[PDB]
């Protein structure tokens, strides 16, 4: 709940407003503008978020700040590896898929990220094991995600971590 | 070891300059750096202007920065300025 203060806080970024017009977030600030140092991870922070209000700014959060953080997303990996590990180790069906695609987007967000990841495998993978087989085959396809923007000693980490993987493509 | 891929140096002053000139200043290129070198929960900020308030060096010692600006116009062109 490190969100639960960062929300409604002053430094809060998002206007806590709802238009009809759709489910899109009202930024008060430019996001290319934030400090991803400190933005990032107080959003990652609410992954582990599930009530109402705050699961959605949350998530919705993380995802503009992936979308358009760019080369600012690699600088903070590092910020994020203890959200994530939190997140998972909650052992929260649904906060695992939520974080599992949130996964899927950073290695997507922006060049590196997904290698960069690599070497925290350990760290965030363990839990998924317990859930390893629809959450079997979220892990399953997330893992992939990893591996296919992983770099070379992607999927060895993996397996270390994750036994029972195996992936073609 | 998330490390930048390439350097320039500034050319116009800015809050990102400044903040990046007081990284420099104690030794970091900047604050991905020092939170690998040092264990951080938060950089202090001053609440105002956002700028770094203080960091601790490689020895240990501390630096203090001044809630408004530092970096005088003379300066910016020496901030690295670092790509990741």
């Amino acid at each position: 709940t490190a969100f639960r203060k960062f929300y409604e806080r002053g430094d809060f970024p998002i206007a806590l407003e709802h238009d009809s017009k759709g489910n899109k977030i009202a930024w008060k600030v430019e996001i290319e503008k934030l400090d991803y140092h400190h933005y990032l991870p107080l959003f990652f922070d609410g992954l582990c978020e599930m009530t109402f209000p705050y699961e959605f700014f949350a998530r919705q959060g993380i995802h503009d700040m992936l979308e358009h953080g760019g080369n600012k997303i690699l600088p903070v990996l590092p910020q994020l590896i203890i959200p994530i590990k939190n997140a998972l180790n909650l052992r929260n069906r649904q906060v695992i898929c939520v974080t599992l695609k949130v996964l899927q987007h950073l290695v997507v967000s922006a060049e590196m990220v997904g290698k960069a990841l690599v070497p925290y495998y350990r760290q965030i993978l363990p839990v998924l094991n317990i859930f390893k087989n629809n959450i079997g085959d979220l892990i399953q396809e997330t893992l992939e995600a990893f591996e296919r923007y992983g770099g070379e000693n992607a999927f060895i980490n993996i397996k270390y971590v994750v036994p029972t993987y195996e992936s073609c493509l | 070891d998330v490390k930048p891929k390439s350097v320039s140096h500034a050319k116009k002053w800015s809050e990102e300059i400044e903040n990046l000139y007081r990284f420099q200043q104690a030794g970091y290129r900047d604050e991905t750096e020092y939170r690998q070198v040092k264990q951080v929960s938060m950089v202090d900020r001053w609440p105002e202007t956002g700028y770094v308030k203080k960091l601790q060096r490689r020895d240990n010692t501390f630096y203090y920065y001044n809630k408004q600006r530092e970096c005088d116009d003379k300066e910016v062109h020496k901030v690295k300025i670092y790509a990741y």
